[PDB]
C-alpha cells in the first residue's frame, strides 16, 4: 500500500509527503519531498555582481526583500565599501515591513485555516475564504497588516513585489519627509493589529491543545539564529547558535558560516538537509526562524514584543521545541517587526541625503547575510576584477528547517497511524499542519 | 551531403546592385545564400538577425554602402554599430562570431560579392552546421 | 464563474501580487468561485470545467507540462499570468547552462555541500526539461498578463473583463510613457555606457541618455515606471509591446543605434561592446526563453 498527498497546500513551492506500508499492514517509509529546483547558484555565474539583488528577489515572491538586501550586502563585501548609517536604517525598515506582510500572510492566509478547524472534512472550508465567511473581522486585519507592510516597502523598496532601491553603496533613493511622515502615522495601528493578532493566536493554540495537537512532530534540536549583543536582530548581528538544552554552542560572524554549517543531499528530495558541520548529519540537526530566534534570544529589541515573550518563557521555557509554537513565537516577531518599523522611523537620519557609497576596488569575496521572516538567509559570492559572478552559495533559511519537516511528518504518521485505514482526511492534515508550522517557502528553499 | 543555410541582407543602392552586377556579368558563386532586399543597411537589427539563426540559418550575411557612400547618407553607421555588440552577444550565445558577415559593398562591386560570398560559403562549411534548430526542436 | 489557479516554474510572486489587491480580493472572490488553488486551498485534484485558469511560471520540470496540459483540458480560458508563464522569466537564464551543470552546482560543487556518493536527487522528483520555455510553448495560451508580477489592479481588470463577458486589452506603449523624467527635445544621445554602480544619477534626466542600460524604451509599459522613478534603470520586467518578439534583440538596436550619435560618422563602434562584458544578463534578464535564440550551445 502507497498513498501520497500531493501537492502539499498552503505552503509556497511544490511539495508531498508519501506514506508506505508493507504487506503486514504496517508504517513502512513517511518522507517528505521537495518537487522543484531552478538552479539559481549556477546561472548567477558570469551575470554582473551589481545586478544580483535584480535577480535574487525572483527566488520566492513572498521573501523578495530579504534577497534583496542580503544580496545587497553581499554586493557590498565584494567592493570593499561600507553603506552609509541612512542607508542601514532605510533597508532595515525594508526588512521590517516585509515580515510583517510575510508573518501576517502565513498566520492568517496559510496555518489559522488549520488552527480554526482541526477536525474539519469540509476542504472548501479549510482556507480563508472559509474564515472570512464566519470571521470577517480576522481577514479584514490580515489583510490591513499586509497592505501596511508591504506599503513600507512599496516606499522604501520602491516595489512591494521585488523591492530595487538596494544598489551599491547604500539606496538608490532617500525617504522623503512627507513619506515618513505618513508611513509613521500609519505605523501606530501596524502594531495596534499585531497585538491582536497576537491574542487571537492565543486563542486559535488552546483549540489546538483542546484536540492534542499542539505535541505534532514534536523532537528536541539546536537553534540558530542572528543576535546583536545578545538581542534578537534580524537585520545585523551576529549567528548564534544553541543545544537542546539552551547552552550557546556557536557564535560567529556570517562569513564564517562555511565552517559551521554543512548541506547533505538525498535521493528522494531536490531540498537538501543541512546540521552543523562539526555535530554531525544525526546530533548536528538545528531548526531556524520564529522559535529558534526566539530561544537564541536573551530579549526582544522592542518593549511590547518583550512583554509577551516573557510571558510566552515562563509557561513553556527555554528552549522551546514545539513545532507548534513557532507559530506563536511568528506572531511575537510580527509585533517586534511593526514595532521597530515604528522605532526606525522615528529616527530623523531615515530622512537623510548622505544614502550612498562610492564603491571602492573589487574584492572577490562577498557575503552578506540577514535573517528572512523563514530563517537565517546568506548569499555568499565569489567574482573577478571586472566584478562578474564566478561562483555562487546560497544557504536559504526554510532549507535549514527540511530535516525537522521530514522528521515531523513521520513523527506524525507515527502517532496517528498504524494501519491504511487509520490514514484519514484529517490525520493526513494533521502531517500538512506540521510542514505548515515551520512556514516552509519551498521554491526558496531549493532555488 | 549537407549544404550550409545561409540568408543574405542587402541594401537596394548597393549591395543588393552589386548581387546584381555579379550575375551579369556571369560571376560564379555558392547556391547557399538566399538574399532579402532593404532600402537600407539600416532596417537590419539584431531582431532580424537572431530570427534567421533560429529558424535554422548556417549562415547570415549583411551588405550596404561603404561608410561616407550610404544612399541615406548615414543609416549604415547605425547598422555597424549594431552588429559589433552582435558579434558578442552571438559569442554569448554560443553561436561563433564568424557565422555572421557584415560587408560594404556597392552597386558596380559584383567582382568583390562574388568573392564574399565564395570565403563565407567556405567559413560556413567549415564551421558545419549550427545545431540551435537541431537543440530548440528537442 | 469557476476560476483556478496553479504555479509551475515561477516564485509566487504573480500569486502573491493577486493577493496584493487587499480589500478588494474579498470583493473578487465574492465575485468568482475559486475552485482550485494550492497556496490558499487544499483542493488537490484540478477539478473538471473551469472557466478561467491563471497559469504562474514557466515549463521548468516534466510535472509542469503534465499540469499545463491538465489545466489546458480543464479550462475553457487558460492565462499565462505572469511573466515567467509569458515569457520565460529569470529562471529562464539558467538555459544558457546544461540541466547538468545546474544540478551538479546546487547538489554537488557548492561549498556547503557535503555529497560524498555524488549524486542527483531522482526518485519521486521529475526531470528538468532540456529549457525553461514558456507556457505558449507547450498549450495553447488565450490572453496573458505580463509583469514580474503584474500589479495588482492589472490583475483586477483582466479578471474583470472576462467575468464581464468582455475581451481584455493590455496597455500597448512603451515604458518611457509612464516615466516622468525629463527628455531631451533633440531627441537621445548616449555619450559613455556606465554601470548601475558607476557614478551618482541625476534624479530628473532621463537614465538612457546618463548612459545607464534602461529597458523602459524596449519595455511594456503598465507597472508605472518605479524604478527609475526610484532611481534605478529599468531591467524590463514587464516584457516588450505587442509588436516586439524579442525585446533583447530590439533593446540592444536601440541602444546601438543612438550611442555616439553626436559623432555619428567617427564614433568608434568597439567601444560599447567592450564596455558591456555581460550582455545576455543585460536584455535577456526576463526573457530568454522567448528570444528567437533562447538557449546557449
Ligand atoms: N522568508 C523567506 Fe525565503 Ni520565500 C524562505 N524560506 C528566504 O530567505
Ligand atoms: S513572474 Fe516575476 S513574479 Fe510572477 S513568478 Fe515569475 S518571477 Fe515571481
Ligand atoms: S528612464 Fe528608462 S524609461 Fe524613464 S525615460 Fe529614460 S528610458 Fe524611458
Ligand atoms: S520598471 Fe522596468 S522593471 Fe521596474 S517594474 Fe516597471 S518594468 Fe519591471
Ligand atoms: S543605403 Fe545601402 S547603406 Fe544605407
Ligand atoms: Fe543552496
Amino acid at each position: 500500500v502507497k498513498l501520497s498527498v500531493e501537492p502539499v497546500t498552503r505552503v509556497e513551492g511544490h511539495g508531498k509527503i508519501s506514506v508506505s506500508f508493507d504487506d503486514s499492514g504496517n508504517l513502512d517509509k513517511v518522507r517528505f519531498h521537495v518537487v522543484e529546483v531552478r538552479g539559481f547558484e549556477k546561472f548567477l555565474e558570469g551575470r554582473y555582481v551589481e545586478d544580483a539583488p535584480i535577480y535574487t528577489p525572483r527566488i520566492c515572491g513572498i521573501c523578495q526583500v530579504a534577497h534583496h538586501l542580503a544580496s545587497a550586502k553581499a554586493v557590498d563585501n565584494v567592493f570593499g565599501v561600507k553603506i552609509p548609517e541612512t542607508a542601514e536604517l532605510l533597508r532595515n525598515l525594508m526588512h521590517q515591513g516585509a515580515t510583517v506582510h510575510s508573518h501576517a500572510l502565513h498566520f492568517y492566509m496559510l496555518a489559522a485555516p488549520d488552527l480554526m478547524f482541526p477536525t474539519t472534512d469540509d476542504v472548501l472550508k479549510r482556507n480563508l475564504m472559509g474564515i472570512a465567511k464566519e470571521h470577517p473581522e480576522i481577514i479584514k486585519d490580515a489583510i490591513e497588516l499586509r497592505k501596511a507592510g508591504q506599503n513600507v516597502v512599496r516606499v522604501v523598496g520602491g516595489r512591494a513585489i521585488h523591492p530595487v532601491t538596494a544598489v551599491v553603496g547604500g539606496q538608490s533613493k532617500s525617504l522623503k519627509e512627507e513619506e515618513r511622515d505618513e508611513l509613521l502615522k500609519l505605523s501606530e495601528r501596524t502594531i495596534e493589529l499585531s497585538e491582536k493578532s497576537i491574542e487571537v493566536g492565543k486563542k486559535l493554540l488552546e483549540n489546538i491543545k483542546d484536540e492534542d495537537l499542539l505535541d505534532i512532530g514534536y523532537f528536541e534540536s539546536a537553534h540558530m539564529g542572528m543576535v546583536n549583543n545578545g538581542v534578537h536582530d534580524l537585520y545585523d548581528g551576529k549567528l548564534r547558535v544553541v543545544n537542546s538544552e539552551g547552552k550557546v554552542e556557536y557564535e560567529f560572524d556570517p562569513s564564517e558560516y562555511m565552517n559551521y554549517i554543512a548541506e547533505g543531499v538525498k535521493p528522494y528530495s531536490y531540498l537538501k538537509f543541512p546540521y552543523l558541520k562539526d555535530k554531525g548529519e544525526e546530533d548536528g540537526i538545528y531548526r531556524v526562524n520564529t522559535l529558534s530566534r526566539l530561544n537564541v534570544s536573551d530579549k526582544m529589541a522592542t518593549p511590547l514584543a518583550q512583554k509577551y515573550y516573557d510571558e510566552f518563557v515562563k509557561e513553556f521555557g527555554k528552549p522551546c521545541h514545539h513545532p507548534m509554537l513557532f507559530h506563536y513565537a511568528r506572531l511575537i516577531e510580527l509585533l517586534s517587526s511593526a514595532e521597530m518599523v515604528k522605532e526606525l522611523l522615528e529616527n530623523d537620519k531615515i530622512v537623510g541625503e548622505d544614502i550612498r557609497a562610492e564603491p571602492e576596488e573589487v574584492v572577490g569575496d562577498g557575503v552578506g547575510c540577514v535573517e528572512a521572516p523563514r530563517g537565517t538567509l546568506i548569499h555568499h559570492f565569489k567574482t573577478d576584477d571586472d566584478g562578474i559572478i564566478t561562483d555562487t552559495n546560497l544557504v536559504v533559511a526554510t532549507v535549514q528547517n527540511n530535516p525537522a519537516m521530514d522528521i515531523g511528518v513521520r513523527k506524525v504518521a507515527e502517532k496517528y497511524i498504524k494501519a491504511p485505514e487509520d490514514a484519514t482526511p484529517q490525520v493526513l492534515n494533521y502531517m500538512e499542519m506540521l510542514i505548515r508550522a515551520y512556514d516552509p517557502c519551498l521554491s526558496c528553499a531549493t532555488h | 551531403e549537407w549544404e550550409p543555410k545561409i540568408i543574405g541582407f542587402c541594401c537596394n543602392w548597393c549591395t543588393y546592385g552589386g548581387a546584381d552586377t555579379a550575375g551579369v556579368g556571369r560571376m560564379q558563386y555558392p547556391p547557399s545564400i538566399r538574399i532579402i532586399r532593404v532600402m537600407c543597411s539600416g532596417r537590419i537589427e539584431p531582431s532580424l538577425i537572431l530570427k534567421a539563426f533560429k529558424e535554422g540559418a548556417d549562415g547570415v550575411f549583411v551588405g550596404g554602402c561603404h561608410l561616407g557612400d550610404c544612399h541615406y547618407d548615414s543609416g549604415n553607421y547605425k547598422w555597424q554599430r549594431r552588429v559589433m555588440m552582435l558579434y558578442e552577444l552571438l559569442e554569448e550565445l554560443g553561436i561563433e562570431k564568424e557565422r555572421l558577415n557584415h560587408e560594404w559593398i556597392s552597386a558596380s562591386e559584383g567582382e568583390k560579392f562574388q568573392n564574399t560570398m565564395k570565403d563565407f560559403y567556405n567559413k560556413i562549411e567549415a564551421l558545419g552546421p549550427c545545431k540551435l534548430k537541431e537543440e530548440l526542436d528537442k | 464563474v469557476k476560476i483556478a489557479t496553479t504555479w509551475l516554474g515561477g516564485c509566487s510572486g504573480c500569486h502573491i501580487s493577486l493577493l496584493d489587491l487587499h480589500e478588494e480580493l474579498l470583493n473578487l472572490l465574492e465575485n468568482v468561485e475559486l475552485v482550485h488553488c494550492p497556496v490558499l486551498m487544499d483542493v488537490k485534484e484540478i477539478p473538471d470545467e473551469v472557466e478561467v485558469a491563471l497559469i504562474e511560471g514557466g515549463i521548468r520540470n516534466e510535472e509542469n507540462l503534465e499540469i499545463a496540459k491538465e489545466m489546458r483540458e480543464r479550462a475553457k480560458i487558460v492565462i499565462a499570468f505572469g511573466t515567467c508563464a509569458a515569457f520565460g522569466g529569470v529562471p529562464g537564464l539558467g538555459n544558457l547552462y546544461s540541466n547538468d551543470e545546474l544540478l551538479d552546482k546546487a547538489y554537488k560543487t557548492t561549498i556547503t555541500t557535503k555529497n560524498d556518493d555524488g549524486i542527483i536527487p531522482n526518485e519521486e522528483v521529475p526531470e528538468l526539461v532540456s529549457r525553461v520555455k514558456p507556457l505558449s510553448e507547450v498549450i495553447e495560451v488565450d490572453y496573458f498578463i505580463p509583469g514580474c508580477p503584474p500589479n495588482p489592479e492589472m490583475i483586477a481588470e483582466v479578471v474583470k473583463a472576462l467575468l464581464e463577458g468582455k475581451e481584455p486589452e493590455l496597455p500597448k506603449k512603451n515604458l518611457c510613457e509612464e516615466c516622468a523624467r525629463k527628455k531631451s527635445e533633440e531627441g537621445v544621445a548616449i555619450e559613455t555606457i556606465k554601470r548601475n554602480y558607476e557614478g551618482n544619477p541625476d534624479p530628473e534626466k532621463c537614465l538612457l541618455e546618463q548612459g545607464y542600460i534602461c529597458l523602459g524604451i524596449a519595455t511594456r509599459e503598465g507597472c508605472g515606471a518605479p524604478c527609475p522613478s526610484s532611481g534605478v534603470p529599468c531591467s524590463g520586467c514587464s516584457g516588450p509591446t505587442d509588436a516586439v518578439v524579442d525585446q533583447g534583440a530590439k533593446m540592444i538596436s536601440a541602444l546601438c543605434s543612438d550611442f555616439g550619435i553626436d559623432n555619428d560618422r567617427d564614433v568608434d563602434p568597439m567601444i560599447l561592446p567592450k564596455s558591456i562584458k555581460d550582455k545576455i544578463g543585460s536584455f535577456y534578464k526576463f526573457t530568454l526563453p522567448s528570444a528567437f535564440v533562447p538557449i546557449r550551445l
